[PDB]
């Protein structure tokens, strides 16, 4: 489960970085 | 006498795109402008400290 | 959860930013 949520963290901020990234280039 | 015309030629394309690239240029600032408020106006999804921060 | 509602916020910006272009565009 502990390997779960990091894996889930993982992917949190991937894609808060695609969000992050789609903002700042506008 | 070639080259002397060319040379005529190659200045009134000159001095044409010259004012022509300055008209691109106003034509693209204000673009960026209407492009970064855009990408500012989204930025309520937040409250008001989203607003002023974007 | 709150991994799933950020990953849902995400998505959420996405298509309101889809929904926003298309109208301004217009």
């Amino acid at each position: 489960k502990t390997v779960e949520v990091v894996k889930n963290a993982i992917e949190t901020a991937d894609g808060a970085l695609d969000l992050y990234n789609k903002y700042l280039d506008q | 006498n070639n080259a002397s015309g060319k040379l005529l030629a190659l200045d009134s394309q000159l001095t044409n795109d010259f004012s022509e690239k300055s008209s691109y240029f106003q034509s693209q600032v204000d673009k960026i402008r209407k492009e970064a408020y855009a990408g500012a106006a989204a930025g309520v999804v937040a409250g008001p400290f989203g607003l002023i921060i974007s």
